[PDB]
């Protein structure tokens, strides 16, 4: 099903899956991470795109988060890939910084962003607790994870993504 | 169980 296929992107506005472009809205804008030498100790922070900022989360006791600063982020903006250490080790399942990547056919990997020198800024994106504060949707594409904006994000708003139902229960949501 | 998962 196009719904479940890695090769396809999805247009929020149209509900269309496509390979290159939505026929109505054109190709999606992927925002690049900033350049940082591989393995840099502050790699995850320094990889942050211009216009955003890592600062304490607005969620109580949630540590750091990612805020939008420069200007309105439109719907359908794409971020990623989520970087980290790829592994099947199940202690990665518990870092709290891992996304499951489905390789299809009851087999999977983890991309673990726990190590800041290996991860990118997306490790700092916190979990939405309600659909009203969620402005990012995580999804798998080309065997990797990306976040796309599912509403307009104004300056001064925290970016917030949904972690999946299992981790959400763990967070008390 | 702190594993982020897609739909
Ligand atoms: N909705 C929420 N409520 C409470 N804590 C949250 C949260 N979303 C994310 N967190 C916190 O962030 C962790 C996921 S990693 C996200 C980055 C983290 N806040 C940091 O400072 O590096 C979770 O283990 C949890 O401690
Ligand atoms: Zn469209």
């Amino acid at each position: 099903a196009m719904s479940q296929d890695d090769d396809y992107l999805y247009c929020e506005k149209c509900q269309n899956f496509f390979i290159d472009s939505c026929p109505n809205h054109g190709p999606p804008l992927f925002v690049k991470d900033s350049m940082v030498d591989r393995g840099h100790p502050n790699h995850s922070v320094l990889s942050l795109p211009p216009g955003l900022r890592i600062s304490p989360s607005g969620i109580p006791e949630a540590g750091l988060g990612v805020w939008n600063e420069a200007s309105d982020l439109p719907v359908g903006l794409h971020f990623g890939p989520y970087e980290g250490q790829i592994t099947e080790d199940e202690e990665a399942a518990n870092s709290g910084y891992s996304w499951l990547i489905t390789k299809g056919r009851n087999c999977y990997e983890y991309v673990d962003g726990q190590d800041e020198s290996q991860a990118n800024w997306m490790r700092y994106v916190n979990c939405a607790r309600d659909d009203e504060e969620q402005n990012l949707v995580a999804f798998q594409y080309h065997r990797k994870i990306f976040y796309r904006t599912c509403r307009v994000i104004r300056p001064g708003c925290e970016l917030l993504v949904w972690y999946g139902d299992e981790y959400g229960q763990e967070l008390g949501i | 169980a702190r594993t982020k998962q897609t739909a």
